[PDB]
């Protein structure tokens, strides 16, 4: 033997203090892999299951990347599990893949691990012959990083930090500062759902809509249940099977808010892995 | 009056309604012997006919009583992969033993028909081993099974004895369907699943977790790469009222309250890493099986008060009879006549109330035979911190498109055949509720044995419905 097997972690990188980056070998997930979508994984046993992106794809060697923050105790656990350990389930390619077409110039913006979900959307514009301009937000500045190397190298890119490079603080405002030149048609927000609520909010605007990638509680994943449930318009949407990626203006933002807080006694696991 | 059922084993409600346990203990040796003499071995046998799958009832229940207990595994198995889950989860007050004659007596109560095949099952199960096996290296022919609920390991079962290439595809990460992830361990023990599963996999067949069909594999490679495909996907989506108050914290679908309680393991938090929300007062919607269970699941975690509301009177509630009274026992009240309009948050966002109305009989039949009209000023509302709604479950209706050339049904499921379960597609079978819709685990076992038997006829060239 002496070699790859079934979901094994190749490569571990941590690239912030609470951010972890995973490269994990999964042939068939990287095959069918479409941007826009993600995966559902289990740590072990007693494991839970829990959403996270594919941020890029090797099929020719079946590998997938997915940039993880640890906020609780799976992502911990998954932070913690070392280069040869093995995730015992992945099930993906899950949700609707995002429309990719060559538009004109598009307008992209990620904050800190959004980032990563926003990455292979970038590229698939780019792969599609789409002008970007990109915007990148973070928790901190080289304490907690975003993603150079992908922006820069796929498109112009502009650096929206808290108080470091290009304007200092929240994303919004480097739309804002679009005014004088700006572009046609699109813009995209992927990050903590309240900035995602904010680029909508962009609504001034030059008139353009927005792609947005929404991040509820899922169970299986596969829309069986309805934990994912989301009012788009008027109407309800299942995030997993008729998302992840929602048109913003009709995206209910308040109620989605009110349902990523829907468990907060979650607390208690990451107490008594802690100890540990 | 006179003759009634054997007493069996079973949990106390006040200790069974905190814990997960199984409440029906089952048969001793002496007990399933009892019973077993209580038959009175018709030449015409009734009993057989109220069997979806017709099994020789007084056959297993006669080599029982004989003390020869290997026969009656095999009389049973002849008829029913699975007779160790049937024996537990059928509803038998409406099928075998409501035509069981000794009932028929004046105030009597039929032979416990269920009870026998759970113990046959149950006795050869536990201890007793059967053999090794694969023999499906024999044929050349590769089938690939969706689901890995009640009719795809039995049809994926019987394919492997006849010597064919068996592949069972699974989305979850435990097989399979309504035995894991929704009948709850207090009446169908994982262990029995599981082990059936060992056996299917003893059997040859390969088993593909974690594989989402039309996803993880896409459909026409499924048509691409195999002789044969059965469609045994089952049926939930679930269905959602859509009322106001739908999106509040707190309001569950059955599908969801009991994938995390029963396949996550909720209940065992923190142990398992699956959460669920507190419930001091819960109220759950509809008196089905699915309603009935997720009640259950509900009380044992600390619940103060546990209702069912249901549109309908009681002698119209699907759920298995025995199963009712065991809620019952547990202390879960029932409200008939009665039907949610609303759902009442706070500021914070959680469930807090529910307004209802109650119901009555006007019309005949607009949709479904008693069609229930609400009553005006019977309006009121009920203090609840946690809903549940099983009103019902539908197909995959993404997934059966991507089936090119397969037909749908009325609203949704697959046309195919009833006794070669053959669909409009060369090649593809189905069975079970993706066919029929709700219904029962025999007749999804049953559906995947005819279903089986006619993949073996056609891929032998004998027999080909698809022909223009
Ligand atoms: C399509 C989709 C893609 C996602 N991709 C990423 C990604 O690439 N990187 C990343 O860091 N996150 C991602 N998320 C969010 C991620 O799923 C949650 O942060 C995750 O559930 C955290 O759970 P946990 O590790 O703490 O374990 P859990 O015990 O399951 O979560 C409990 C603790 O985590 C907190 N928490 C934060 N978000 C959630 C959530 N959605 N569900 C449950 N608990 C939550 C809770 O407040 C609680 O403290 C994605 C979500 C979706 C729907
Ligand atoms: C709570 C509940 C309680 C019940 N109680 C009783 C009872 O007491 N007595 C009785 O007789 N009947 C009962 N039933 C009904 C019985 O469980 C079903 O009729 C029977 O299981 C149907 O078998 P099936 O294979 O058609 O569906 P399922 O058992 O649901 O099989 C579906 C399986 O296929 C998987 N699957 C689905 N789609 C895909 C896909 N695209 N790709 C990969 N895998 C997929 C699913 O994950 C699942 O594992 C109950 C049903 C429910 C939901
Ligand atoms: N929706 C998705 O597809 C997706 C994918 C991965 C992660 N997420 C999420 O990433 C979140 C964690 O974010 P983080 O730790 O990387 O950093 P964070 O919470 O500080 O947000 C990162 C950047 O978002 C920008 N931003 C603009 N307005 C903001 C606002 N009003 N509030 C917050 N941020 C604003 C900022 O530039 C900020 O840097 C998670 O909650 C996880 O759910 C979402
Ligand atoms: S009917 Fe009741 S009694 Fe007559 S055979 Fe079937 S079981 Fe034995
Ligand atoms: S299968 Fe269900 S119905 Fe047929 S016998 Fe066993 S129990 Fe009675
Ligand atoms: S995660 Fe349960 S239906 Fe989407």
């Amino acid at each position: 033997m002496g070699g790859t097997a079934l979901n094994e972690i190749v490569k571990k990188v941590k690239i912030a203090e609470d951010v972890f980056d995973f490269w994990i070998h999964s042939p068939s997930v990287s095959k069918e892999a479409r941007p826009g979508q993600f995966v559902v994984i289990r740590l072990h046993e007693k494991g839970e299951r829990i959403p996270l992106t594919v941020a890029d794809t090797k099929p020719e060697e079946g590998l997938f990347r997915m940039v993880v923050k640890v906020v609780g105790k799976t992502t911990h656990e998954l932070s913690l599990k070392k280069e040869g350990d093995t995730i015992l389930d992945v099930v993906g390619p899950l949700g609707n893949p995002s429309e990719i077409e060559n538009y004109g110039n598009v307008l992209l913006v990620g904050g800190g691990v959004g980032i990563a979900t926003l990455y292979p959307i970038a590229k698939a514009l780019k792969e599609a012959g789409n002008n970007i301009t990109t915007v990148l937000g973070a928790r901190t500045k080289d304490y907690l990083i975003m993603v150079d190397e992908f922006k820069e190298i796929s498109d112009v890119l502009l650096v929206t930090d808290d108080g470091s490079a290009g304007m200092k603080g929240v994303v919004t405002d480097a739309m804002d500062k679009l005014f004088r030149e700006r572009k046609f048609d699109i813009c995209w927000a992927v990050g903590p759902t309240i900035m995602m609520k904010f680029c909508t909010l962009k609504a001034r605007e030059f008139g353009v809509p927005i792609w947005v990638s929404l991040n509820p509680i899922m169970v299986d994943g596969t829309g069986m249940c309805g934990a994912c449930r989301v009012t788009v318009s008027g109407q309800i949407k299942f995030a997993c099977v008729d998302g992840p990626e929602f048109r913003g203006e009709e995206v209910d933002w308040d109620e989605l808010l009110k349902r990523l807080a829907q468990y907060r006694e979650q607390e208690k696991i990451s107490y008594e892995r802690f100890l540990k | 009056m006179k003759n009634r059922k054997t007493p069996m084993k079973e949990q106390s409600p006040e200790s069974r309604r905190r814990n997960f346990e199984e409440v029906a203990l089952g048969y001793t040796l002496e007990e399933a012997l009892e019973e077993a003499q209580r038959c009175l071995q018709c030449p015409t046998h009734p009993c057989v006919s109220g069997c979806p799958v017709e099994i020789d009832i007084p056959g297993f229940i006669r080599k029982l009583r004989d003390g020869k207990l290997e026969e009656s595994y095999r009389i049973l198995k002849s008829y029913n992969n699975l007779p160790a889950v049937c024996g537990r989860v059928c509803p038998q007050e409406v099928q075998c033993e409501s035509r069981c004659v000794v009932g028929k007596m004046k105030d009597s109560e039929p032979v416990a028909i269920g009870r026998l095949e759970r113990f046959v099952a149950d006795w050869a199960a536990e201890n007793l081993e059967e053999d090794v096996k694969p023999l499906a290296g024999s044929k050349k022919e590769k089938v690939a099974v969706v689901g890995s609920g009640p009719a795809g390991l039995t049809a994926a079962a019987d394919l492997a004895k006849m010597g064919y290439h068996v592949d069972i595809f699974e989305a979850f990460h435990k097989p399979g369907g309504v035995l894991v992830y929704g009948i709850p361990e207090f009446r169908l023990p994982k262990r029995i699943v599981e082990r059936e599963v060992s056996y299917i996999r003893k059997l040859g067949v390969n088993f593909h977790l974690n594989t989402v069909v039309g996803k993880t594999v896409k459909v026409k490679e499924l048509l691409s790469e195999y002789d044969a495909v059965f469609i045994g996907t089952g049926a939930g989506t679930p269905k959602f009222m859509g009322i106001p108050g739908t999106n509040l914290n707190g309001v569950y679908s059955a599908n969801e309250f009991l994938t995390r309680v029963n396949l996550m393991k909720a209940y065992l938090f923190p142990e398992y890493d699956t959460p669920i929300r507190v419930g001091k007062k819960v109220a759950v919607i509809g008196a089905g099986n699915t309603a009935m269970d997720a009640a259950r699941s509900a009380l044992r975690l600390g619940a103060e008060k546990v209702y069912i509301v249901y549109r309908r009177t009681e002698r119209e509630m699907p759920a298995r009879r025995e199963e009712y009274h065991h809620a019952l026992e547990e202390g879960i009240e029932f409200l008939w006549l009665t039907l949610p309009i609303r759902y009442i948050g706070d500021a914070n966002g959680n469930v807090e109330a529910m307004e209802c109305v109650r119901m009555e009989l006007k019309e005949a039949d607009g949709s479904g035979r008693p069609r229930p009209v609400p009553i005006e000023g019977s309006n009121f509302v009920l203090e609840v911190d946690m809903v549940i709604e099983a009103i019902g479950q539908g197909p995959n209706r993404v997934l059966l498109s991507e089936f090119p050339g397969l037909e749908l049904n009325e609203r949704g499921y697959i046309k195919a055949d009833e006794d070669t379960g053959a669909t409009s597609v060369k090649g593809v079978f189905a069975g079970g509720d993706i066919v029929t819709g709700a219904a029962t685990v025999i007749k999804a076992m049953g559906a995947g044995k005819k279903a089986a038997q006619f993949i073996h006829s056609y891929l032998t060239g004998e027999w080909n419905p698809w022909q223009k």
